[PDB]
This record gives structure tokens, sequence and C-alpha cells, in this order.
């Protein structure tokens, strides 16, 4: 049962939530200017929010 | 403010390098030379770098409302002008195999390098938008340099337009924050207020705009998106330039408003900027895990060591030596930079058409180039962090400066972002040693440039002292 | 007895608009003209400042912004005729070779 | 004053190494043998000179050699060395296991082989750094210093059989769990020095120094925990092992990189130097944890060593039961444990760097390491398997090997602290003995399973002969004569256990 060392696979398991994590993060990167500028918007948004929130 | 002998004694790097663009485009107009316009730029830049020395002979004065010249100042204005000289000798040889107008190039270096000046000295709003244009429209060219190729002409087209849509939020967030405070001096940025009320809606909504626009300029998560496809396909020395000279020269005046505004110590805008700089840790360093392109890599590898940059920025209230971390860390930054840009403008030098910027194409880089590929492995290190480097000293910095301002969030994100840093850049450092299947002193140049960077990280690594007591010695007006 | 509020408020919203016309549009040069716009309203909103603090600031800083806009305009027009030369299409969207 | 130059030799001796290939080949490996030497030869001058057997314990800081040098005096740091008797155990060690690995890695006559003795002697200066150094900072520096050539090593050198691929993935694996785990130590570092700066005024990253903090009751814990997590890394500690057999198979095939900085146990020396003076309060509430991780390490590396293909893999499983034992010994607060800790560290040094090096022949001679692939090597080879035998004997734990003398006396002062935990640790011993019979069974006995093994092969040569028969004699040794060993480390280790004791 223990041949496969389990504990080596529950601590590898951070290495493919990095991968995972990193692979859904390249999908912003499109290459598509103006999807770039509507993130840059959805920012502007977030920050502004985030800042009257916490006035 | 008018302008005295003294005031001109302190604008001396600025009027060097003004004096060198209408002395370059003059020499231009007289005759199209590619190697006299590149040694009449270098030696105005060089020139601006030893009158740095009467600079601080003169000491720390305010030149007019918009600029104040320090010991910051000088520090920043030398930063700038080393990543200008790098980026010339960068430039002059992959220029050689460029059948268009090489000497243009060189101009708009020199007007970019003279907007980093500015944005040293900044102390107002006006000079700081100013500053950041006088980077980023030289940039517009310079990206676009070869349009030619279609990655070059996509990187001009991107860069020109999110730089644009980020000028207009910054100066409508300049505006906001001038209809509330009556003043565009740094300093007077919340000052009108009291009693615990510096969280003035207005004022804060117009530091977001700001804050947009500089997070646009500073490649800061989520204003990012454009930092791998415009490194990419700018050219090399320009990728360096843009890596290096811009990043740090707007981080300085960043540095510098949040020090002298009393805005700046608002709880929300350290919270915010907390956010920002914890996402641009995590999302640069898991972004960069999986690239195949070393300009897009170190693109991600830019955003993620700035988010380390803006975890200093947040303590800058907190703690004592947050802008002697950010002195550090930068000088360390902008020697790793310039080495592994230029090992890639010298790999990708002369111009031929598309970037050498493939892994594969940097996979047993030691066996036919080993100097190239020993000073790349020495800036994957430093950039990792890794000790006998500048990288690890500059992340031991921020590391202090977050224990001591107890930000256990921004510490433990740096720790998780540099493992991930670790994965990535020891797989392009071992890379250059495994196995796959010039002759000009200008080249000559740029590969002494790079060993001379390296040299610097390995022994800086080893021995912070000098730099640190450097970085002490260059603290602003408090 | 114009207040404050009125033109920080015309300003932003047409910045807003501006920043619609520049996320909407797939043709270069409408996204163009929406930083045109963008661009204007800052300046606008730096004006209605300055009058309102009596300071020449504001027109100094939309003096500034309108150099700047000039500038810009001038250098993406270059780049919108080069576009139209290498490409004979005018679609942002095409300009998206470099990715992930 | 011989501090800095026991660091010093191995970082000069592998530039010159580096810098001596153009006058030949055969060249960087005389230099390399001549450093560790040197180096072996200041270690012992210095044992015989200290005077460690009539040392008495006169509190921590007690020190027979020191050097002190600025080096960042903006934050109080220095190169700031220090020796007495556990730490010059330690550096004695590390001169030998050096010269075994030079004498291992002596049939390498490749074109690059300068680059590879300068990785060898600065992955043992820096493991001698990180024996001597009191400076936290430049403790820190060492830990991390010593790991990059440990990656190129593995990465470039490594293992040919396997694909480049596999070495590139443990080589990773391992530089990612050191550096980070270094890294949590750092910020425990960074914490530390905080707390005293807030306390006192002054910038110091001196051990002596920092050994006088008062701190809360849970802050104490968090500093404890950072450290912990580096040395528990680094130990291994499960569940933070399973870099090490990753890394010890796709290791050079003859073994210099197993034993110039893998067999060197820097974080038990880092618990006992570190660990339980800055935080002894907090090391006395988390004695039951780390116990209980020591015997779940026991028995987890010994299940997994019997379920190995791999004889390298095996034999890394079984450090990672031993230093099971040791991490159970160190948390006691006894001076018999801690002596049986000492001993079990030299002893299982010796013995893993007499399995790896015998592996590795055996690997030259076979060209494979499945034990499913050999069987009836007994009758096949002349000296190995006999050799491999009394390793073996020594790895469970035989009297008459310094093993029984460290693991025994570290259960005799455990059952005088923590009874339960030092029966279920006996009982390990038993797993302990189950696994080295299987390997001897799978390896040497029974008939062969394959056709290489099924011929005769060539026999070890003077070289490896006298390198398995040095290190026979000094475990037979260890194990009939441990007196003048633990006459060495009975100052350093009385004082630790003193302060322990006395702070709690
Ligand atoms: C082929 C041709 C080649 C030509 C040479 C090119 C390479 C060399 C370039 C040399 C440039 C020299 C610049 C010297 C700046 C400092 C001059 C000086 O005297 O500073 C002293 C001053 C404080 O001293 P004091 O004079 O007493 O002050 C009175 C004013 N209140 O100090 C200050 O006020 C602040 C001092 C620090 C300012 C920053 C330092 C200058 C910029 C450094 C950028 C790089 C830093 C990182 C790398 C460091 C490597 C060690
Ligand atoms: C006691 C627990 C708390 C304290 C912990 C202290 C930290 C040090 C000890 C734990 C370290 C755990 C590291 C786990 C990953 C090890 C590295 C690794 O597996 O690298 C190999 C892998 C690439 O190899 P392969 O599987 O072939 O992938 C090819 C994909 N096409 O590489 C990759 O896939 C990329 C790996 C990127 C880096 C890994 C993620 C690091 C995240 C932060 C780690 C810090 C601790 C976080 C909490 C741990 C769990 C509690
Ligand atoms: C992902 C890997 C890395 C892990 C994440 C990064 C580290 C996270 C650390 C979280 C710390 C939480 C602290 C919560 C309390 C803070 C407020 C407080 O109570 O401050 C008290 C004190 C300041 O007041 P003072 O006058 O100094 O009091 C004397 C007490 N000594 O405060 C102090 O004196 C400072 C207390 C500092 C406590 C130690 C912090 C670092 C400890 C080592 C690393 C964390 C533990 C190991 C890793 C865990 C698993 C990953
Ligand atoms: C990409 C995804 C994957 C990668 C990333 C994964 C996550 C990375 C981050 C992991 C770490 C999270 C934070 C852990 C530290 C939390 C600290 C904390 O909560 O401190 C609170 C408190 C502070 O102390 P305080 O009460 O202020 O003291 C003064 C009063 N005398 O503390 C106390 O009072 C004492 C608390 C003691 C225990 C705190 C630490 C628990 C750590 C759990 C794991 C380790 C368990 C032990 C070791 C096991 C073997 C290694
Ligand atoms: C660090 C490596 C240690 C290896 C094991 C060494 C064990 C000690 C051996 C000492 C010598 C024993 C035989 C000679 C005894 C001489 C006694 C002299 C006084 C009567
Ligand atoms: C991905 C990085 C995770 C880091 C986690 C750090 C947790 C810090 C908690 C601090 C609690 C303080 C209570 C007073």
């Amino acid at each position: 049962l223990l041949k496969r060392d389990p504990l080596n696979s529950m601590m590898n398991i951070p290495a493919v939530l990095s991968r995972f994590a990193g692979k859904g993060l390249l999908l912003s990167e499109n290459g598509y200017l103006r999807w770039y500028v509507a993130s840059m918007s959805i920012g502007a948004v977030v920050v502004l929010a985030l800042l009257m929130v916490l006035r | 403010m008018t302008i005295t002998p003294q005031n001109l004694i302190a604008l001396l790097p600025l009027l060097i390098v003004g004096l060198t663009v209408v002395v370059v485009m003059l020499s231009i107009a007289w005759r199209r030379n590619h190697f006299l316009n590149a040694t009449l730029s270098v030696i105005g830049l060089n020139a601006a770098l030893v009158s740095l020395w009467f600079v601080g002979q003169a000491g720390a004065m305010d030149v007019t409302p918009l600029m104040r010249v320090d010991g910051f100042a000088m520090l920043y204005t030398g930063l700038v002008l080393l990543a200008s000289l790098a980026t010339c000798t960068f430039a002059y040889p992959w220029l050689e195999g460029y059948n268009d107008n090489k000497d243009e190039f060189y101009l708009l270096v020199l007007i970019a390098a003279l907007g980093g000046i500015l944005l040293a000295n900044a102390n107002h709003l006006a000079s700081l938008f100013l500053g950041i244009e006088l980077i980023s429209l030289p940039l517009f060219g310079l990206v676009g340099y070869a349009f030619r190729q279609k990655r070059s002409l996509e990187a001009s087209i991107k860069y020109t337009i999110l730089s644009a849509a980020a000028s207009s939020f910054l100066l409508f967030g300049m505006a906001l924050v001038y209809a509330q405070s009556g003043d565009l001096s740094f300093v007077a940025l919340g000052k009108n207020l009291g009693d615990g009320m510096l969280n003035e809606p207005l004022l804060l909504a117009g530091f977001g705009l700001m804050i947009v626009g500089l997070g646009f300029k500073l490649s800061l998560v989520p204003f990012h998106l454009w930092t791998p496809d415009v490194y990419q396909g700018a050219p090399a020395p320009v990728s360096t330039f843009l890596a290096t000279a811009s990043k740090i020269a707007i981080f300085g005046v960043v540095m510098r408003l949040f020090l002298y505004a009393p805005v700046g110590d608002s709880e929300a805008i350290r919270v915010v900027l907390a956010i920002i700089a914890f996402a641009s840790i995590i999302f640069g360093n898991l972004m960069a895990l999986s690239q195949t392109n070393i300009k897009r890599l170190l693109g991600y590898s830019s955003i993620s060591h700035l988010g380390y940059l803006l975890v200093a920025l947040i303590a800058l209230q907190t703690g004592e030596m947050s802008m002697e971390a950010v002195g550090v860390y930068l000088a360390g930054y902008l020697f790793s930079s310039l080495g592994a840009f230029g090992v890639v403008s010298l790999m990708s030098s002369p111009y031929r058409g598309p970037d050498a910027d493939s892994l594969f194409s940097y996979r047993g880089l030691f066996w036919h180039r080993p100097i190239l590929a020993a000073v790349m492995t020495v800036m994957m290190l430093s950039l990792a962090g890794i000790p006998m480097t500048l990288g690890f000293i500059g992340k031991f910095y921020v590391l202090a400066v977050g224990v001591q301002a107890h930000l256990w969030w921004l510490v433990g994100a740096v720790v998780v972002g540099s493992a991930i840093g670790l994965y990535y850049y020891l797989r392009v450092a071992v890379s250059l040693y495994l196995h796959a299947p010039p002759s000009n002193w200008q080249y000559s140049a740029g590969g002494i440039v790079v060993l001379i960077s390296a040299l610097l990280v390995l022994v800086l690594g080893v021995w912070p002292q000098p730099l640190i007591s450097i970085v002490r010695l260059a603290m602003p007006l408090m | 007895m114009i207040p404050l509020q009125h033109g920080l408020i015309l300003a932003a919203i047409l910045f807003v608009l501006g920043l619609t016309g520049l996320v909407i549009r797939r043709n270069l040069l409408f996204m163009l003209i929406g930083l045109e716009i963008m661009i204007n309203a800052s300046a606008l909103a730096f004006v209605v400042a300055g009058s309102y603090w009596g300071q020449t600031d504001g027109q100094v800083m939309y003096i500034l912004a309108i150099s700047l806009a000039a500038a810009e305009a001038s250098i993406g027009l270059a780049l919108l005729l080069q576009l139209h030369r290498r490409r004979q299409n005018l679609n942002i969207d095409s300009v998206s070779e470099m990715r992930g | 004053m011989l501090l800095p130059w026991l660091i010093l030799i191995p970082f000069i001796g592998g530039f010159l190494c580096w810098q001596t290939e153009r006058f030949g080949v055969k060249v960087p490996r005389w230099i390399a043998l001549i450093t560790m030497g040197l180096t072996l030869a200041l270690s012992l001058q210095l044992w015989l000179q200290g005077g460690y057997s009539l040392t008495q314990s006169a509190g921590i800081p007690q020190w027979q050699s020191e050097f002190d040098m600025p080096w960042i005096p903006r934050f109080g740091i220095s190169i700031h060395l220090a020796i007495d008797g556990l730490s010059l155990l330690m550096v004695v060690l590390t001169g030998l296991l050096g010269v075994l690995a030079v004498l291992c890695s002596w049939k390498e006559i490749e074109k690059y082989q300068g680059f590879f003795h300068l990785n060898l002697m600065w992955i043992l200066g820096g493991v001698i750094g990180v024996f001597l150094a009191i400076d936290m900072f430049l403790f820190f520096f060492f830990w991390e210093m010593m790991l990059v050539p440990m990656y190129f090593l593995i990465a470039l050198w490594g293992h040919k059989a396997s694909d480049g691929k596999t070495r590139i993935t443990a080589a990773t694996k391992f530089f990612i769990y050191t550096q980070a785990s270094g890294l949590v130590m750092l910020i425990a570092i960074l914490a530390l020095v905080f707390v005293h700066y807030n306390a006192t005024g002054v910038w110091t990253f001196n051990y002596e120094e920092l050994l006088n903090t008062p701190m809360s009751s849970g802050v104490e814990y968090l500093l404890m925990l950072g450290f912990f997590i580096a040395f528990a890394v680094k130990m291994p500690v499960v569940p933070l092992h399973g870099w090490l057999p990753d890394a010890h198979s796709q290791a050079p095939t003859a073994g210099s990189v197993d034993l110039a900085g893998i067999l060197l146990k820097t974080a038990a020396y880092g618990l006992l130097r570190f660990s339980l003076p800055l935080f002894p309060n907090a090391s006395a509430e988390f004695a039951p944890i780390a116990m209980w991780l020591g015997v779940i390490g026991i028995f987890y590396g010994a299940w997994m060593a019997f379920a190995q293909t791999d004889i390298k893999r095996l034999i890394a499983y079984t450090s990672v039961s031993h230093m099971g034992f040791v991490l159970i010994a160190i948390y006691t607060g006894s001076q018999l444990a801690y002596q049986g800790a000492v001993i079990q560290m030299i002893a299982h040094g010796l013995s893993a760097a007499g399995l790896f090096i015998l592996c590795g022949q055996l690997y030259e001679r076979i060209h494979t390491r499945d034990m499913r692939m050999m069987g009836g090597l007994w009758s096949k080879m002349k000296w190995l398997p006999a050799l491999s035998l009394f390793f073996a004997v020594a790895t469970l734990g035989m009297p008459g090997t310094g093993n029984f003398v460290g693991e025994f006396m570290i259960l005799f002062g455990s059952f005088q602290v923590v009874p339960v935990i030092t029966v279920i640790s006996t009982f390990g011993l038993v797993f302990a003995s189950v696994y080295s019979l299987a390997m001897l069974h799978r390896a040497y006995f029974g008939k062969a399973k394959s056709q290489i093994a099924s011929q005769e092969l060539p026999g070890m040569s003077l070289r490896e002969l006298f390198m398995i028969l040095l290190l026979v004699v000094l475990l037979v040794l260890l194990g009939f004569y441990p007196q003048p060993i633990l006459d060495t480390s009975h100052s350093a280790i009385g004082n630790i256990q003193q302060w322990f004791v006395n702070s709690v």
C-alpha cells in the first residue's frame, strides 16, 4: 500500500495546484488588445470600489 | 520659483541629455552616420553620469515647484543613465543589421532617458505626468522600430493604445486630486484635511485612477497583461530599456509620491496596494511556470519583481528602511535584468528578422557561447534570489522590511513566489548547459557590459556593504 | 455659480463614454478616437479644477494634456497607416499573434 | 583562526581544480584530493590541539576556537565562526567524507571534471561553513549556498542511464524543497532579530546575543516552527522527505554527491545548536509532536525501504528511519540521548557512505540497480557482497558497529524520558533488521534472476577496497571504543542540555 510513497504525493499536491493556477492565469493572455483595455477598466472599477468600501 | 545658477548646477544631467538630443539630431541633419551618432549619444549619457558628481557637490535643493534634487534623485538618475548607456551599447550591433534608418534609435533613447531623469527629480503632478509621457512616447517608437516585423508592429500598437489609456486614467486621477486639494505639489496631496479625515472620497478616487495608470506602467496586476507581448515583440535592446529604465524611473517617482503625500499613509490605499502586490507576486510567478519564450518569461518575472518592490512600498510609513530596501533592490534588479536582456540582445544581433527568443535557441548555449551562458545562469540565479547574488540581497531587504511592518500575507506571498520562481529560473539556467542541435568591438562592448553586470551581481551578492552604504547615502529630503 | 461637482461629473461622463468606445470598437481608428475623447475629458476635468481654485495650473495641465494628445494622435495614426499598409485591414483583433 | 581556512581551503581548492584542467585531464582529481586531505588534516590538528576531553561544561556560549570579521555592519552581520566539540566532530566527518567523495570519483576522466571537482569542493566548504557559523545570516548563507552546486551536480553529472528530464526534475525538487524551507528559516531569523532589536535597540545577527531574547509564548513557537521546518526538510522528517530518494537516485553514479552534501547531518546539528538553545520553551512544548514525527519517520522509512526495488532508494529510506531516531533523541532533554544522537549521526554517515559507495561499484559492475535483475551475486564477485553484508549488518544496529552504540544510547535516554515512544522505536529496530535482510537476500543471495548476474564480474580495485575497508575499520572502532568521540562532544552536548532544561 505504501510503495508509491503517499506522503510524497500529498506534498506534491501544491506543485500541481501551482501548475493548474498558472495554466488558468495564462488564459487571460489571449493576445487581444481590446481585452487588455477591458481588463484595465475592470481593474479600475475594482480599485475604485475597494477604495470607496474601505474609506 | 525662479532658476538660479546653483539650480542650473542641480539641473546638470537633464540639461546635458537635452543638449545631447539637440546635438545628435543636428548631426543626423548633417549626415546619417550610425557610428558617430551612437558615439555622440553615449558621450552625452556618460557626461550626464559624470555630472552627477557636480550635482552631489551642489547639494539638495528645489528647482522650481516642479522638481526637487537630492540623493534619491541622484541615485535614480544614475540608474536611468546606466540603463540608457547599456541600451545604446546593445543597440549598435543589433542596428548594424537594420536596413532602414538607425540614427533615430539613439535620439529616442536619449529622450526616454530625459523622461527618466525628470521622473527621478519629480516633485509635482505636472512633472510626474510629463516624465511618464517622456518615457512612454519614445518607447512607442522604439518598441515598433522594426515595424516591418509583425511582432514589433503589434507590440507597438498594443503599447501605444494601452499607454494612452493609462495616461488618460492617470491624468483624470490627477485632475480629481487637484480638485480636492487645490495644489499639485506632492507634499500638499492631503494636507488640507485634518482630525482623521484623510480618506476624502474624491482624493481616494483620484489616487485610485493614478494607481491604474502607474500600475499599468509598473506591470502590476491587473494592469499587467501587456507585459509579455510588448516584451516579446519589441527589439531586444528596447526590451532591455523597457525592463530596466522605465520601471525603475516610474517606481522611483511612485516612491517619492507616496513618501511625500500626506494621503500616502491612508489605510485604504495601503490595503489596495497590498492586494495588488500580493496578486502581482503570485500571478507573475505562476504565469512564468510554462514559458518557452525567454522574453515573455522575463516579462512575467518583471511583474513578480515589481510586486516585491511594491511590498517594500507598503511599509514606507511603518518601517524605517523602506527606501533603502527599494534602492538596493532596484540596483540589483537593474544589473540582473541588464545581464539577462543583454545576453538576449547579443544572441539576437545583428538584426535579421525574428528575434532569437525561443528557449530551444538557448538550449546548449554553453557549447558555442560559454561566457554568455555563464552570464545568463548568473542572472537566472540572481532573479531567483539565490545567495551570492545581489537579487538575494534585495529579497532579504524586502523580507526584512515586510517582517518589520508585520505584513505577514505579503511575506508569505514572497516565499511562495520565490519557490515558483526557483522552478522556472532553474529550468532556464540548466537548459543553458544541455545539448541541442560578432567580430567587431561593439559586440565585444556588449559582451563586456553583460560580463561586468555578472561580476557586479556576484561580488555585491557576496559583499553587499558598499552598495548598502551608497544607497544609505542617497537619501531624500525628510 | 457653476458647482465644481457638475463640471467634474460632465468630465467623468465624457471619460467613461470614451472608454466605452475604446473597448467596444474593433476598428483601430475608433479606438484612437475613444482615446482622444478620454484625454480630452481628463483635460476638461483639469480645467474645471483650475477654474474652481482660481489658478492657472488647470490650464497649464490642459496645455500639457493636449500636447500629449497631439503627439499620441500622431504616433497612433502613423501606426494605423502602417497597419493598413501591411494588412489592408484595420481590425485590431487581427494583431493578436503574441499570446500565452 | 584556522576556521576561516577550514572554509576557504575547499573554495580555493575547487577554484584550482577548475583552473588546473588545462594542465591535463587527470590533474583536477589530484588537486581535489590534496584539498580535502589538507582540510581533514587541519580538522584533525584542531582535534589534537583543542583538548576536548578535558573540557568541562561552562554554559552556552563556550567555544574552543573563535573567529570574527565584520561583513555587513549595517545589519550587525559578521563572518563569525566558532568551533566546539560537536561542530568539530561534524567538520572532521565532513573532511573524511570529502576525501572519500574525491577518491570515489577517481576514474571520471571526462572533459569537464574540473567543474565537477569545483562543485564538490564548494559543497564541502558550504557544509563546513554550516557547521562553523554562529552568525545567523552567515549560517543561513552557507545553508543556501551549498545547494546550487548540488543542483548542478545532480542535473548535469547525475545518473547517466536515466533521461535528462528525470535528473532535472529530481534536482529541481530538491532545490525547491531546501531553498523554500531555508527562506522560511530566514523569516524566523529576521523576526527574531527584530524582536531583539525592539527589546534592546542594537542590530545583531550574533547567535550569542540572540540567546537572551525575551519574547512571548506564541512568537517563540512560530520562530521555532520556521527553524524546525528548514531542519525537518533537510533532516529529512516526514512528510518533508520526498526529495531525498529522488535526489539519491539521480545523483552521480559513483556517489560523491551522496557523500558530499547529503550524508552530513547539518539539520540535526542545527536543531541541537540553534533550535533548542534559542527557543527552549517552544521546543519543550513542541517535543511530543517532534517525537511522534520521528516515530512515524522510523516506521514509514522502514516500510518504504522494504518496498523499494532500487538499492539507492532503499538506502535513502534507511536514512529517513535513522534520522527519525535522531529526531526522537534531540527533543528528550537527556544528555545520554544527545550523546547517542551524536554517535548515531557519525555512525550513520559512515555506514551510509559505505553502502552508497558499494552500490555505486555494484552499478559499475552490473549496469543496473533493480534488485529483480540480480541475485546470487555472492558467487560472482570477490569483495563487494561481503562488505555489503557488513554494512547492512551495521545499518540494522548490530553491536560491534557504532550504529548500535548510537541508537541504543538514544533509546536508554529516551526511556528515561519517554517510555512509550522508546518501545515503539525499538520495534522500529526490528523493522530495520527486516529491510536490511531483504536487501541482502534480493541482491546477493539466491539464484541469478537475469543474464548480467549469471557471469563473473571484475573485482574491486585497491583504491575502492582501501576506502571501503577504512570505513569498515572506523565503524568497528566506533562500535567497540566510542569513548574518544563521546569525550569530544561531552562539553558541548552538556551545555546544550543544561541550557534546554534550565530554561524550561
Ligand atoms: C568611458 C567613460 C566612462 C565614464 C565613467 C562612467 C562610470 C562611472 C560613473 C561615475 C558617476 C559618479 C557619481 C557620483 C555621485 C556622488 C558625488 C558625491 O560627491 O556625492 C557626495 C554626496 C554626499 O556627500 P557631500 O559631498 O558631503 O554632500 C554635500 C551635499 N549636501 O552624496 C550624495 O548627495 C548622494 C550620493 C549617492 C548618489 C547615488 C550615486 C550615483 C549613482 C549611482 C548609480 C549606481 C548605483 C548602484 C551600483 C553601485 C556599485 C558600487
Ligand atoms: C511543513 C509544511 C509547511 C512548510 C513548507 C516549507 C517549504 C519547503 C518544503 C515543501 C516544499 C514543497 C514543494 C513541492 C513541489 C516540489 C517541486 C517539484 O515537484 O518540482 C517538479 C515539478 C516539475 O516536474 P514534473 O512533475 O515533471 O512537471 C512537468 C510539468 N509539465 O515542478 C513543478 O511542477 C513546478 C513547481 C513550482 C513550485 C512548487 C510550488 C511551491 C509553493 C510554495 C511552497 C511553500 C510551502 C507551501 C505549503 C506546503 C504544504 C503545507
Ligand atoms: C508560506 C511560507 C511562509 C509562511 C508565511 C509567512 C510567515 C507568517 C507569520 C505569521 C505571524 C503572525 C503573527 C501574529 C501576531 C502579530 C501581532 C502581535 O501580536 O505582535 C506582537 C509582537 C510585537 O510587539 P512586541 O512589543 O514585539 O511584543 C513582544 C513579543 N515578542 O510581534 C512580534 O514580536 C513579531 C512576531 C513574529 C512572529 C514570527 C513570524 C515568522 C515565524 C516564522 C515563519 C512562520 C512559521 C513557520 C511557517 C509556517 C508554515 C508555512
Ligand atoms: C499555491 C497554494 C499552495 C502554497 C501556499 C500554501 C499556504 C502557505 C501558507 C501556510 C502558513 C499559513 C499561516 C501559518 C501561521 C499562522 C500564525 C498564526 O495564526 O498566529 C496566531 C498566533 C500568534 O501568536 P500570538 O497569540 O500573537 O502570541 C502572543 C500571545 N502569547 O499564534 C499563536 O498563538 C501560536 C500558533 C502556533 C501554530 C501556528 C502555525 C501552525 C502551522 C501549521 C503547520 C505546521 C504544524 C506543526 C509542524 C508539523 C510538521 C512540519
Ligand atoms: C569521526 C570519525 C570517527 C571514527 C571512529 C573512531 C572511534 C574511536 C577510535 C579510537 C582508537 C581506538 C583504538 C586505540 C585505543 C587507544 C587507547 C589509549 C589509552 C589507553
Ligand atoms: C500564499 C501565501 C500565504 C501566506 C499566509 C500568511 C498568513 C498570515 C496570517 C497572519 C495573522 C495575523 C493575526 C494577528
